[PDB]
């Protein structure tokens, strides 16, 4: 994460390190959302264009985590995938259009003072937060700076970081880039010129967009960080995927006969 | 320029550069060789220089022997020891039993 | 399972354990406890629109 603040101790229970078995090495982020499922972004498993398709015996997942690299005995708990579920019309070739994958914990897992499942938005919870303006949070173990090892020090983060960012208007959005944008992704950052900074960076992929209700004072899972062009750029922003409007596949998915 | 070659996912996919250096994914190896570096290509998967190979596992230090068997028959003096195996020497490894592996 | 007031979307046997409690960190929400930049979130909860 570019621009960012190291995280503190269980400021997010669901933030799932997705790590690659050979060579040990991190791959992305993910999200719990109950003690068995964990959400994803589809291209961390599943993009061609770098003759990639990962299987379950590829990967594996880490959770209650905060230094990226030390094995955080105390806490920290690893798990084998049982199935990797990617969206159906996940349009690896154009876009990126619903960049989303659901993964099953080969074994449940035990929740903790580090390890809790964030809320997915409903319908009413989508309507009052996703506003232009208002803001959300992005946590990741991926790069600080953009051009591995760029300007100041080090790229990599030790220990998880986050940034808290807004939600832009969709013209602004489409007005940015020269891809398709579409209705199954939002996009977040700052304004040049608005002062602050912040982005998702290689390494973020797939790492909880949350907010905060105050309805309720939980945390939801908005989107997931997807896709970009360079990190922390002028007049660019970071895309998501809006998990809201794919929400009736997870259901699908997971309802129609797990287990 | 337009925005189109440096789009890219912020994946980790880290690859070796042929000007020797590391590029976090294919991606934007590429989108170097669209700003300047045509003759930019890669030359292997994974960084150019292997990382600072450290001490995962510094945790386990001082744990009473007490070996279990891991499902890769490698006797590990203890389950932290094993635990730890598992992202880094045996990836994934398991117990298999308590004590010494049977051979 | 429908605790004291959640609105679980899932089913509990297919899903697993957690909706119903979910997004209420144990180390922040649970004890009251606000972190560094939580506010942020909140303060734009007005200046957005």
């Amino acid at each position: 994460i570019v621009e960012g603040q190291d995280a503190e101790v269980g400021l997010s229970p669901w933030q799932v390190m997705l790590f690659r078995k050979s060579p040990q090495e991190l791959l992305c982020g993910a999200s719990l959302i109950s003690d068995r499922w964990v959400l994803t972004a589809a291209h961390c498993l599943l993009y061609p264009p770098w003759d990639k398709n990962f299987t379950v015996d590829d990967l594996l997942v880490r959770i209650g985590k905060h230094s990226r690299t030390r094995y955080e005995r105390k806490v920290e708990k690893i798990s084998m995938l049982d199935k990797i579920y990617i969206h159906p019309r996940y349009n690896w070739k154009e876009n990126l259009d619903r960049d989303i994958a659901l993964l099953k914990l080969k074994r449940p897992i035990e929740l903790s003072d580090y390890i809790h499942p964030v809320c997915l938005p409903d319908k009413q919870t989508a309507a009052k937060l996703l506003h232009a303006g208002f803001k959300g949070r992005v946590t990741g173990w991926g790069n600080r700076r953009e051009t591995w090892t760029t300007s100041v020090a080090e790229v990599q983060p030790s220990v998880l970081q986050v940034v808290n960012l807004p939600l832009v208007e969709r013209p602004v959005c489409k007005a940015s880039t020269r891809i398709r944008i579409t209705d199954n992704m939002f996009c977040a950052g700052y304004k040049p010129g608005e002062g602050k900074r912040g982005d998702a960076c290689e390494g973020d992929s797939g790492g909880p967009f949350v907010m905060k209700s105050p309805y309720n004072n939980r945390w939801y899972q908005m989107g997931i960080v997807s896709w970009g062009e360079g990190c922390d750029r002028d007049g660019k922003y970071g895309f998501y995927t809006h998990v809201f409007r794919l929400k009736k596949w997870i259901q699908k998915v997971i309802d129609r006969l797990g287990s | 320029e337009g925005g189109e070659p440096c789009a890219c996912p912020h994946a980790l996919h880290r690859v070796c550069g042929s000007d020797g250096e590391t590029y976090s994914n294919p991606c934007t190896l590429n989108c170097a060789k669209f700003n300047g570096k045509p003759e930019l290509v890669k030359v292997h998967d994974g960084p150019c220089e292997p990382d600072e190979d450290e001490d995962v596992c510094q945790e386990c230090d001082g744990d009473e022997y007490k070996p279990v068997c891991g499902s890769d028959d490698i006797t590990y003096d203890n389950n932290c020891r094993l635990e730890c195996a598992s992202i880094s020497s045996s990836p994934g490894v398991e117990l298999k039993h308590e004590g010494p592996c049977r051979t | 399972t429908s605790e004291d007031h959640f609105q679980p979307f899932f089913n509990e046997k297919t899903f697993g354990a957690g909706e119903a409690d979910c997004g209420l960190r144990p180390l922040f929400e649970k004890k009251q406890v606000q972190d560094q930049t939580e506010k942020e979130l909140f303060e734009s909860y007005i200046e957005g629109r």
